[PDB]
């Protein structure tokens, strides 16, 4: 009989649609929570503790959002540096994970908020750019490992120290994770690749050949960065829970 | 048995005919008639 | 509420059951006809008329099966030549051939297959339809005159070597086209110091020797079995198409 | 440098999209084209000649739209019979019916569009072109003789029971063949102690007897609206043909 | 055992191997053939004879080559009125000229490839013969009446411009149809206070008035150098598709 | 020629079957493993 | 020269008549081997 | 205007050309280093230390490449082990490791350097070759899981030891990352699955039922797996840049 089928048909439909609205709204008000949680993940990055505190070598460093504004270091080799003028040395880490974080900022409030639900697959999408942009600025809050002595010593960091330094010393500053970190190669040159920086590692620098004799190093948790990665969690999770439920719900009616 | 002569060319479809001997990597010999210029 | 979407979706789910059902049938129903026709259709080709009378130039040939047993001809010159085969002779018409080894096929595509199995989507049926109609039209192609026999072709082909024996001014050539034995006579001339338009004033080489073709000459003769394997053909590529397009109005229907 | 890119870049987008308007008149124009001939075609199938006469066997026949409304029929025998419908009754040519329905789609396909939006890539022209082709090819294919036609479904046709009341030693069929009412008359006879070749010498059952056709007459009159109906599908298919190629052409143009 | 597998694997390397290259020769050989006919072809459409005689309306037309050089006409009128040309001009048949152009790409697609290159899958070989079969088939097509042309775009032609200079209750066109050159006039009448027909009692508007054919007179002349050539695409079409088709062959056994 | 390719294409195939037997027995061992490892994990769930 | 044009060059191989004799070199090298697999297959259920 | 449009595809194709110059090097550029720091890490595991020691267990194993070559184990429960001859137990976790690197260097260094460079997805296949080679030497270092106590008794260790050693003792030797490890299983069978290797673990062995008692685990760090392992994360991240250069520049482009 066909009228019972169209009831039917009309039922299925129904319930269908009822919840397509859930969904609807589910994925909105984890969207605006999304927004809520970046922008202050956004807010720990622009300007809160400022002066850090870094057991054979000690450091005190004022760092300014992603400015290492000042470097002050003791060696026992004791031995004492600073920086020139009121120079600041850029931590680009720092600069990468906010540009991440802005990107994903920018994906989240660039989009219709009166959506009507669709399908899904355009949430997702949207849901994998964002999560690519939080995973991608964690990743670089970590520590690189590509970094060679090479260039550590071909960095403005070697030149920017008073008093002007010598050459079996090299100075690294850089950030893993969460804290950071302040790291002293010591070198000197041989007699008659470059990538492990660990002792008895060897590379050229100028026209001279150099071998790290011994390595030095320190770390300060920051904060702020912590708090950031936080939310870079928590954000990631909340993006995963919605994947999920969207790809339940397509699964489910199909 | 190995081929060693080959036959290049008809003699309607084309105006030129061969005969080549092809002995491993040497053109030992090479009969050609030639219908040229006019075609008689 | 959750009991009348069930109970529901087991009625729309009955229905399309019921049509898959009736559709099942009715491609069998299709299939067996297909079977019968295109048997009788075989039946046409292997053994009805032996002899055939065939304008200003005349024949009579006798044709058994795809053997064209022997072919005797008048030709009426300015002047009349008479001709035979070897007496011994049979000059075989691939045509007929070919045509019968494509009916073989689809006749084996039909009967090859389970009549008992339950209904699906019908791409499988497609694709059955596909096979045996491109066998039908291709044995209906083949029945049709070959227009890449080119003239020195003709002149290579055993035919002319089967005839009193005759001369390098005359090229005889028997075929089918379709429902007629067609026989043709080429008048030809040798020219003073391509080969495809078989029309007067074409030209071509032959043997070592330039020769054209000064005239033509053609007649043919309606073969009774020929044109019923054609009718039966016809019909069975169109009960095809039909089940074809009903599998695919159900198949969009229910989708 | 990246100014000259640019601009550069903002010449060749303004030039496409120029080419895209012209496309867009165009594919309105040949649309709004094709309904004015597919109404003036459908107008063709509804009310021009009702009255026409059908060799040795002769027939006046009444029809009306899709309804043979009267058929009146004299055979010249051995010997003359002279035969006619119930008077009241009417047999519908099913043909016509058919064609008139894929018209009818056809027009709606291209009536049910917004003829106002802005032009795209082409491959929904392409789909609508596709769609209204098949409607005509479908409309065209049914007008033609259909060769499925069997022996056994003439008889059971109701055409045979509308005739003074008439013998089962002769079978009368009428049907269309393109552009041409055709009247055929099957003499038939019992055979002593398939069915598709409606040739002379085919034999199939009926009732529960087996027959087989000893005669067939055929004969046949042009039809002026079908004609013109048929003219009119031919036109429209090569309009539609044409906007096809010329859309394939722009877009792999700009590809 | 592994030994006998892999002396096994190259034993069936090898033959497969040695099978392309045959179909490598096939491929060439069928290749230049096409490039014989279709320059034969080509070569048929620039310069045979140029004057044609063409019922109860006469014409002599000198036409060479795609130019209709010279058109005189008598037609019979209840009362004979005749005409001709400018002297000086030509009127000049788009069907030859596009045909030509299809003839022209043909070629091109089958002289700009390095007929030197070792043999693979095919597919390139497929669609190469798509393409030019594609080109062959529309030459064709172009030839073949075009059934989309109006009586207002015939009005509008120059042709009408071209005679002495006439009235406007007649129409002249002149086209191609396969392999016969075609004059049809058309005799019209202004009526009292679509277009598409072309047959007597269609309507249309011309100008600013509204005229209806009243009748139409059609005498048609063989052209021998456009069969030759209708012949030669006929002939390619049908080499195309059996190196097509061994193609598949090939392809499919070998998988 | 035709008969070695024949018996050729006749051990080829006898080797790759065998094989899949092989995977066969490996793929159902690693599934009745997998069954025991997750029945006990599950039994630590339950009391 | 004489030579030269008396010379027939050998005609291109048909492709219809190579598929044909290699497909009825398969057809009896895959029923002999059929055969032998068989019967060993058969060998393989006695004592 | 045509002209001008002309003008127009030609300055845009000449960018892009540059543009995948410059991909070229880089490309290449990077491959290079692969090759240097991954034939680094080959000469690692072929020939640096020998001699390992590994608080209730104490073992001097001397390990050669990828072969155990002595193993002198002390346990209170004071009773003392040693290799019989001068014969060698090879640690398989090696020797995989080892071939997944010959497998990376082959992919480096079979491949044309002479590329003109085309499209990327070559190269991207390139690099998920390479990195899954990698990513494999890696997980092998790595202590294998599923391996069952059946399977350490049936292990031609147990049957190495001189004294000829006890059935209430089972001895596994295994690489975890980047230390030698030593295990020593403490059984006794009970009166009248195996995958845990905690101590109240059951299983079979020979004919009887065992269950595993208590287990002392002693590890060492191998300095040259540790490099291997340094080289492997730096390769990786190398790979990874790569990939999504070539990606950014490929979306740029298209």
């Amino acid at each position: 009989m066909a009228t019972v089928m169209a009831a039917t048909a009309a039922e299925r439909a129904v319930l269908e649609e009822e919840f397509r609205w859930l969904l609807h709204d589910e994925v909105h008000a984890v969207l605006k929570q999304l927004q809520d949680i970046l922008k202050e993940a956004s807010l720990r990055f622009t300007l809160k503790q400022e002066n850090f505190i870094l057991d054979q070598v000690k450091g005190v460093l004022t760092l300014q959002g992603d400015a290492l504004s000042q470097a002050d270091v003791n060696l026992k080799m004791l031995l004492h540096f600073a920086f020139r003028e009121d120079k600041q040395w850029k931590l680009q880490q720092i600069q990468d994970a906010r540009n991440h974080v802005s990107q994903a900022i920018y994906l989240l409030t660039s989009r219709d908020q009166s959506y009507q639900f669709k399908t899904g697959a355009e949430v997702l999408k949207l849901m994998d750019a964002v999560m690519l942009q939080l995973t991608r600025a964690r990743n670089r809050l970590t520590t690189p490992a590509t970094l060679t002595l090479p260039e550590i010593a071909a960095s403005g960091l070697t030149r920017m120290f008073a008093p002007a330094l010598p050459s079996d010393l090299l100075v690294n500053v850089y950030i893993n994770l969460n804290k950071l970190c302040l790291t002293v190669y010591q070198l000197h040159a041989l007699q008659p690749g470059a990538v492990l920086h660990s002792p008895g590692a060897m590379f050229e620098w100028g026209s001279q050949r150099l071998e790290v004799s011994h390595v030095h190093k320190v770390e300060c948790v920051i904060p702020w960065l912590n708090d950031a990665l936080v939310y870079f969690t928590v954000s990631l999770q909340l993006c995963q829970q919605l994947k999920d439920k969207i790809s339940v719900f397509s699964s489910y009616w199909s | 048995a190995k081929q060693e002569n080959f036959i290049l060319g008809s003699c309607g479809t084309d105006q030129v005919k061969g005969v080549l001997t092809l002995q491993g990597d040497a053109l030992s010999q090479a009969d050609v008639n030639l219908k040229m210029p006019r075609n008689n």
